[PDB]
């Protein structure tokens, strides 16, 4: 086709930026866009190319941005070979014939400081790493086999060492007519490779046959499950690690372990005539017993096992860590209770869940390095709770809290209250808290020792959006950190929508980095002007929704 | 690793 | 005034139904089929000649992963994951009733164990579908309440 209408902006990182997009309708179900983006501080034109396509394999979008030379980057890195910057992005997803599944999520940048300097369309300055994943899968009603590759480019210059699966094959098989029992089998073959040439490399082969007997009534349910876990590890390039650590990794490792889990739920109902005529209240208790014997996993390097968050839903999870490198022993009982309140039309209006985990014996993975605030090992250690209340068709409220006895404090908490008359007219308040003890426990040591990490999280966010005269839309957002008493994100936006065009003016002041010299955060102020031509589509919205997604902390509908 | 005498199907702590 | 639930979770009219989706082998369809089989519901093929049977069509599934909170340097700390699922339950005589499910999850980010975090994210997704399935089942009675009134 032809040229699009240009847009512009002023930022504190690039001064005046001018965009000159050009559309290119190459054919049906595939088009392209070429954008010269002139930046004045760097004094050069970033050539951006976008390619959107549809095909039998699915739908995909590619992006390639290239800046041949940079002035700020040249000044900051005088000994660098070249100052060119580039970005490659590819997002593809498709299902062919209902059985073949293709997924691609690939992002690559020249340097870790790319997203702090340029616009955030497929990336962001809040991202800590870039993901490069390919996956091809074959799925039928009782079978699925997926082969995928995962690589990660880490931006933080603390430790660039990372692990990648190249490749990882997962196989799942099911059979639900083996007498009264339901059986399934899971298998995996993974190759772990590290970017550094001195880190260990591994090959893991895992098998997991599980058999479960479910039983149900109109008022109760009970499911028993027995599973076996067989894992074989082949580890190489482990001379360097063994040379400095007392704990020695083994080349060939075999880990065989059973697991027994019994879950049960009850449902009680009553007609809450005291509060409202015809309203129903359901009290659902739930219990679970989990037993997995200890296995010394100190001679297996941790490649993809990390501690998992324990919300109310996560209290009944059968695993403490993701992946399969660390499998903590367990002799525990989880007990929870959920109360729901339905109106006359059988529509759920209120729910509140509270649960806890009781440990009969300590959960040991063989290699215990977590730094807790106390030496509590057995007893009611983990408590979780959540609530969701629909006060009306416009008011909604959500909340969640997680308390851990070993931290001697509330581990995490979050809350939000939203009013929403329509897509355009809305207000929302939210709060997020993560204690410093939780940050120290479930993160690296330099997180605990860093000034920008050790304070934890205490963030209060306000969002508002209102239309005026059926043609103007005003959107505002303000996220503020109570610990430092400093703003984290701030955004304003005004859009005027007409019959054939829409004019949008936006402004955002956001946290953008850290100044190690003076030890204070860096803020990036941007203000952009963008006009778009209407009339070619039935879209007559006021633009509030995509304006609310512009900032680094995008709006999410909590109903 | 493991021990001198261990059972693959054990159900006990140290593969007893 | 408490008492045990004397009625089944799925309504008696929807005991035998048809599960139709555009991704029958997808994780959401598998989770919904497993949840329906848990409640003693008999699922038929979409080509079934039996009439007057309610039909549940699963709509688009959207998964978003945004940043909820950030550190003092602007790096993300908490990732909030949102799952939105839509479906329509058609009673062939009466009408089509739309239902939807929203699942909220969150997890902390750690670049140094980033691959492990990705595995955790996958596990979270494998949880969320199941939760969404339960939510859809929990709106099965209300549709019945929407049918008797008309
Ligand atoms: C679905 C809900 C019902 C599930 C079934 C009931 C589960 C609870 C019983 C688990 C059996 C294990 O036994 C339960 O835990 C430990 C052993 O593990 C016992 O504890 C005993 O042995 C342990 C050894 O581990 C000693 O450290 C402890 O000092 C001693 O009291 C508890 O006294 C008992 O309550
Ligand atoms: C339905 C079950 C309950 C969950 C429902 C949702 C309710 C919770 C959401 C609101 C969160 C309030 O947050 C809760 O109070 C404050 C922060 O506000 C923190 O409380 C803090 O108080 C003081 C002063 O800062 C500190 O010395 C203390 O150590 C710390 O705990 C809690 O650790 C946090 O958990
Ligand atoms: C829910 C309501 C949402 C709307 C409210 C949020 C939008 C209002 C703007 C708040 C942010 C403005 O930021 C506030 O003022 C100016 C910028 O204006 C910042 O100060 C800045 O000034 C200029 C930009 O003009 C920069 O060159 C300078 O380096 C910087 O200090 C202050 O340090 C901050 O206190
Ligand atoms: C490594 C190992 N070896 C044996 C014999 N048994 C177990 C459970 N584990």
């Amino acid at each position: 086709s032809g040229f699009l209408i240009p847009n512009a902006k002023y930022t504190t990182t690039n001064y005046f930026e001018f965009y000159l997009p050009y559309y290119w309708n190459i054919a049906p179900n595939m088009d392209a866009t070429i954008t010269p983006h002139y930046m004045h501080r760097r004094g050069n034109i970033m050539w951006e190319n976008e390619f959107r396509y549809l095909s039998q394999a699915g739908a995909g979008l590619m992006e390639l941005d290239y800046l041949p030379s940079d002035k700020v980057y040249e000044d900051e890195h005088p000994n660098d070979d070249s100052s060119r910057r580039w970005l490659f992005y590819w997002n593809h997803s498709g299902v062919m014939d209902q059985v073949w599944r293709f997924n691609v999520d690939y992002t690559k940048v020249s340097d870790p400081s790319y997203f702090n300097d340029f616009d955030n369309k497929y990336g962001s300055s809040t991202d800590g790493y870039a993901t490069q994943k390919f996956s091809v899968g074959y799925a039928v009603q009782n079978f699925n086999a997926t082969v995928s590759t995962k690589q990660f480019q880490v931006f933080s210059e603390q430790n660039t060492s990372s692990y990648s699966a190249e490749p990882q094959l997962d196989v799942n098989y099911y059979q639900n007519d083996v007498g009264p029992f339901d059986t399934r089998i899971y298998g995996q073959a993974v190759h772990f490779v590290n970017t550094r040439d001195d880190m260990p490399e591994a090959t893991r082969v895992h098998l997991e046959p599980t058999i479960n007997l479910p039983l149900s009534n109109n008022w109760g349910s009970i499911n028993t499950e027995a599973k076996f876990l067989a894992t074989h590890y082949q580890q190489t390039n482990l001379d360097w690690y063994n040379s400095r650590n007392t704990t020695k990794l083994d080349e060939s490792v075999n880990r065989v372990m059973p697991q027994f889990k019994v879950d049960g739920k009850m449902v009680f109902e009553r007609d809450m005539e005291m509060l409202a005529p015809g309203y129903t209240q359901t009290l659902e208790p739930r219990a679970q017993y989990l037993y997995v014997p200890y296995r010394d996993q100190s001679d297996i390097y941790n490649y993809d096992s990390s501690l998992l968050q324990s919300d109310y839903s996560g209290l009944f999870r059968d695993r403490t860590y993701g992946g399969l490198d660390r499998i903590a022993s367990a002799n525990q009982v989880t007990t929870g209770v959920t109360s729901r309140i339905y109106d006359d039309a059988a529509v759920e209006r209120f729910n509140i869940s509270v649960g806890q985990i009781y440990y009969f014996t300590e959960s040991r993975t063989g290699d215990d390095n977590i730094t807790w605030e106390n030496d509590d090992k057995t007893g009611s250690l983990v408590w979780a709770g959540d609530t969701y209340w629909r006060i009306s068709e416009r008011w909604g409220l959500r909340g969640g809290i997680q308390y851990d006895t070993r931290l001697d404090n509330v581990a995490t908490s979050n809350s939000s209250i939203e009013y929403r008359r329509d897509e355009d007219r809305l207000v929302q308040l939210n709060y997020h808290y993560a204690s410093p003890e939780y940050i120290q426990a479930t993160l690296p040591k330099y997180y605990s020792t860093a000034e920008q990490y050790k304070n934890g999280i205490s963030q209060v966010g306000a969002v508002a959006s209102r239309p005026i005269a059926d043609r103007w839309s005003i959107v505002g957002a303000y996220y503020y950190d109570t610990n430092a008493n400093k703003q984290a994100d701030s955004m304003l936006g005004v859009q005027y929508s007409s019959c054939c065009y829409a004019i949008r003016v936006g402004y955002e002041r956001k946290l953008n980095g850290w100044d190690n010299d003076k030890q204070h955060a860096v803020y990036d102020n941007a203000i952009g002007f963008n006009i778009e031509l209407r009339g070619l589509s039935s879209n007559y919205g006021l633009g509030t929704q995509e304006m609310l997604r512009s900032n680094i902390l995008p709006y999410q509908n909590t109903l | 690793a493991c021990r001198a005498k261990c059972d693959w199907f054990s159900w006990l702590d140290d593969c007893a | 005034g408490w008492h045990l639930r004397d009625t089944t979770q799925v309504p008696s009219t929807m005991k035998v139904m048809i599960l139709d989706s555009g991704d029958p082998n997808g994780p959401l369809s598998r989770a919904v089929r497993n949840q329906l089989r848990l409640n003693g519901v008999e699922l038929l093929d979409k080509e079934t000649t039996r009439k007057d049977v309610p039909s549940l069509r699963l709509g688009k599934v959207s998964i978003a992963k945004d940043t909820a909170s950030v550190f003092r340097n602007g790096q993300t700390a908490e990732y909030q994951m949102i799952m939105t699922v839509n479906a329509t339950v058609l009673i062939p005589g009466r009408d089509i009733y739309p239902i939807s499910a929203k699942v909220f999850r969150s997890f902390f980010d750690n670049p140094q164990m980033a691959l492990a975090k990705d595995n955790e994210q996958d596990m979270i997704v494998k949880e969320m579908y199941d939760r969404a399935a339960e939510q859809l089942i929990r709106k099965l009675p209300s549709i019945r309440a929407a049918d008797i009134r008309s």
